[PDB]
RNA sequence: AAGCUUGAGUCUCGUAGAGGGGGGUAGAAUUCCAGGUGUAGCGGUGAAAUGCGUAGAGAUCUGGAGGAAUACCGGUGGCGAAGGCGGCCCCCUGGACGAAGACUGACGCUCAGGUGCGAAAGCGUGGGGAGCAAACAGGAUUAGAUACCCUGGUAGUCCACGCCGUAAACGAUGUCGACUUGGAGGUUGUGCCCUUGAGGCGUGGCUUCCGGAGCUAACGCGUUAAGUCGACCGCCUGGGGA
RNA sequence: ACUAUGGUUUUUAUU
């Protein structure tokens, strides 16, 4: 919440593929799944996280 | 789910084909709730007393 | 940019003219003129050697940079202005401790502008530097292959060439002719594009409308005595024989290069 | 969206009746009021309650038999667009003696048997047996 | 919308008691600063798709207003053109 | 006034012409009657993914409150710098109090 | 007409949203371009040929441009006069809707004419062209191939401005509003409750299935009805001609 | 791999 400039809580709700780990293994309201979501989007931008995960 | 340790040989076997991903885990059968218990395992152990 | 003309004057329906605000249309700063005097297309023993040019119009000079003079040294634009004979026109800078100079016109449609020269130049268009300093990737205008008072390649309205590959000596690039040339890297180019690229959207609409400015229609061979030009047509204008110049060789996909010497620059000529 | 005080009176007396429903509710108005009087004069119904102030509230009991609902006959042979009005000496017959119609008077709701009583005629605004 | 204070400057200014929004030329006012607003929403941009169909819909809102005002307002719509300049 | 992060990385060749730039525009924020919160170094990282050649990079975190076209005139500041790759400006969240 | 404030709309604090406009900006790969390493393969179908390459391709390094689009987020979860709308960041903004008060006083709803608008394709005058591709030029298949299949490719798809205005625009049901049936599921506000709840009880706002009255020629509709009713507008009289 | 077809038409009333 409110922050992006650190990952390692963040990370959590990543894949091992990098992509977003739905709601329902996490137990996770769908409004903070939302931010979450959109929240390791924007940490991609600060190059904090890979867009890709080809080799 | 992928690959992340195998190191000199993996399993293989249909590597995520009816195995690690969809039947088990999740669909089809809907068996052994292996996608809802996991966390619910490591909630409660933890030690929980002298290590 | 460009608008298209109301058919107030017969024939006038459809002319496109070319209009630029920021051009100053008042005269040319005098101190750099001079007058361009033309031997008229023939030798000192009065034969043709260029055609077409005869009946021509008064045209001076800008004293136009190509020699790169004052290098190394940063101006700015102070006015654009009109040239009669480069498709890029031509703008007016001022140099970091006095006096101006007529440059071919970098891309834009704006004065005040600042411009830099050399190795202390940022990677901007508009600025002048020697291409070994240049990455790979870079578009580059009027870019020399020799220094002199001349300057070589890439100086039609709208023309570039980009770099591909950069070692020792040496960089290699891309030509809007479809060649790749490998070229001297201690050479002086000029960064982005040449400007207008709008010069082959003329109509030249009036037929005297070409005439006052010193362009003659070239004459057609078919018209001709046989013996005179040897595509010359009979009485019924008939054709019957293949396409030649006034000297008797074929064009229609006859190839004329004999040189078998520039050799170092080649790398893969045009296809 | 609500153009005539009674479009929606007859129907709420009409349906409700194979569930055997003792009782129906709807916004009241003078009309819907000085109809229910005659309603429970007639026997068409055994009460009317009003409830509030500035958009009051109307509840009807409705009557029933021995496995059988009472009022089986009830239309407005009029509509609100395209209304209905007769001459005193024209008012009309229902079931040739064993029904009714009702009247709005120049001085209020009644049957067609009063209207001919005092000599009078109006708007016909329902037909019951 | 409108700001709270570029609505005061109309309904607790313009009406013909305090707070006044009875007077049917308010109704008329405060829609002449919302539509004044509306033709503000413009530069940064032009071409605003929701602004130019919404811009003709207070038009249809005020035409709305101001027939009714020369309908049942008896005089009021001459002593409003003195105080708001539709025709510029 | 509106509230903005700010948390921009600096070109690892071009770092020395920074600091002409951003403790000379202190002074254009605080003469509007802005803030600037902290302005600290969250230090050398290394990147998740290579930017083509650069693949280790320096961050500042800036913290802000200012008027809306002086933050529009810090764009065009940061842009004519270009030692800076950008500026990441982001609206709301309020303004930062007990070092976070 | 003047008071009332039950229809309808509005402000203060608040809710969710791929609704619209104007500016910026990013990761990969197909591609193109130049040099290493090292070789004759690559490409492609039911099975192949045309072709790219052998004058140095495919593959793998090395060093960079060029173009269209935006993985996950994503849920019968949301929004928009209609058409339709999912990168991330900034600058503007309509509707709907919640709590507690204050306000206009019929301001609603319907609508001929008129004026408004696009999912694709096309036109004008120029730019830019990876991935694909009417037509085009080949090859194979064949009796022939204008079709399957395949190498290349123009207009187009992208962008600036002015035109074009259509559809199975079909959520086939013109619209505002009220009443009512058996059982579940999803989903956004506010009140009430020591949440004694590892969530209900009310009340607004939203919404998917499965039964059933009534309704149909039959499929279907089903409290968000094609059921029960009332007002405003619009349309209709056989096939083919057309 | 690997396909094109064939005009027109019929059979009781009666308790």
């Amino acid at each position: 919440e409110i922050d992006y400039k650190d990952i390692a809580t963040l990370k959590n709700y990543i894949t091992e593929s990098g992509k977003i780990v739905p709601s329902r293994i996490t137990g996770t309201r769908a409004k903070y799944q939302r931010q979450l979501a959109r929240a390791i989007k924007r940490a991609r931008y600060l190059s904090l996280l890979p867009y890709t995960d080809r080799h | 789910i992928k690959v992340r340790e195998n190191e000199p040989f993996d399993v293989a076997l249909r590597r995520f084909k009816r195995s690690c991903e969809k039947a088990g885990v999740l669909a089809e059968v809907r068996r052994r709730e292996f996608y809802e218990k996991p966390t619910t395992e490591r909630k409660r152990a933890k030690a929980s007393a002298v290590k | 940019a460009v608008v298209k003309c109301k058919p107030t004057s017969p024939g006038r329906r459809h002319v496109v003219k070319v209009v630029n605000p920021e051009l100053h249309k008042g005269k040319p700063f005098a101190p750099l003129l001079e007058k361009n005097s033309k031997s008229g297309g023939r030798n000192n023993n009065g034969r043709i050697t260029t055609r077409h040019i005869g009946g021509g119009h008064k045209q001076a000079y800008r004293i136009v940079d190509f020699k790169r003079n004052k290098d190394g040294i940063p101006a700015v634009v102070e006015r654009l202005e009109y040239d009669p004979n480069r498709s890029a026109n031509i703008a007016l800078v001022l140099y970091k401790d006095g006096e101006r100079r007529y440059i071919l016109a970098p891309k834009g449609l704006k004065a005040g502008d600042q411009i830099q020269s050399g190795v202390d130049a940022a990677i901007k268009p508009g600025n002048t530097l020697p291409m070994r300093n240049i990455p790979v990737g870079s578009t580059v205008h009027n870019v020399e292959m020799k220094p002199g008072k001349g300057g070589q390649l890439a100086r039609s309205a709208g023309t570039y060439v980009q770099i591909v590959a950069r070692d020792g000596a040496y960089v290699t690039l891309r030509l809007r002719s479809g060649e790749m040339r490998k070229v001297e890297a201690d050479c002086r180019a000029t960064l982005g594009e040449v400007g207008n690229a709008e010069h082959m959207l003329r109509v030249l609409g009036k037929a005297g409308a070409a005439r006052w400015r010193g362009v003659r229609p070239t004459v057609r061979g078919t018209a001709m005595n046989p013996v005179d030009h040897p595509h010359g047509g009979g009485e019924g204008r008939n054709f019957g024989k293949h396409p030649v110049t006034p000297w008797g060789v074929q064009t229609k996909g006859k190839k004329t290069r004999s040189n078998k010497r520039t050799d170092k620059f080649i790398v893969r000529r045009r296809s | 969206s609500m153009q005539d005080p009674i479009a929606d009176m007859l129907t709420r007396i009409r349906n409700g009746q194979a569930a055997n429903k003792a009782a129906v509710t709807m916004p009241s108005s003078k009309l819907k009021v000085a109809i229910a009087n005659v309603l429970k004069e007639e026997g068409f119904i055994e009460d009317f309650k009003v409830e509030g102030d500035t958009k009051p509230e109307l509840e009807l009991t409705l009557k029933y038999f021995q496995g059988k609902a009472v009022v089986e006959s009830i239309q407005r042979v009029s509509r609100p667009g395209l209304r209905i009005y007769k001459r005193k000496d024209e008012l009309p017959k229902v079931m040739a003696g064993l029904g009714i119609a009702v009247v709005s008077t120049s001085k209020g709701v009644m049957t067609d048997r009063a209207a001919r009583q005092a000599g009078l005629g109006g708007e016909i605004i329902c037909y019951v047996a | 919308s409108l700001s709270t204070e570029a609505t005061a400057k109309i309904v607790s200014e313009f009406g013909r008691d305090a707070n006044d929004t009875g007077s049917t030329e308010v109704q008329v006012a405060l829609l002449t600063a919302q539509i004044n607003h509306l033709q503000g929403h413009f530069a940064e941009h032009k071409k605003d798709h929701h602004s130019r169909r919404g811009l003709l819909r207070m038009v249809s809102q005020r035409r709305k207003l101001l027939d009714y005002l020369k309908r049942k307002d008896v005089a009021r719509y001459t002593q409003l053109i003195e105080r708001l300049g539709l025709r510029r | 006034m509106r509230h903005y992060e700010i948390v921009f990385m600096v070109h690892p060749d071009q770092s020395e012409q920074v600091p002409g730039m951003i403790e000379r525009y202190t002074a254009a924020i605080t003469g509007a009657e802005g803030k600037i919160h902290r302005l600290e170094d969250w230090g050398r990282r290394q990147l998740a993914y290579p930017i083509n050649k650069l693949h280790k990079a320096h961050y500042v975190l800036m913290n802000v409150e200012a008027p809306q076209e002086v933050i529009d005139e810090l764009e065009t500041t940061f842009r004519f710098n270009d030692a800076v790759i950008r500026s990441m400006v982001m609206r709301t969240k309020h303004a930062v109090t007990e070092a976070s």
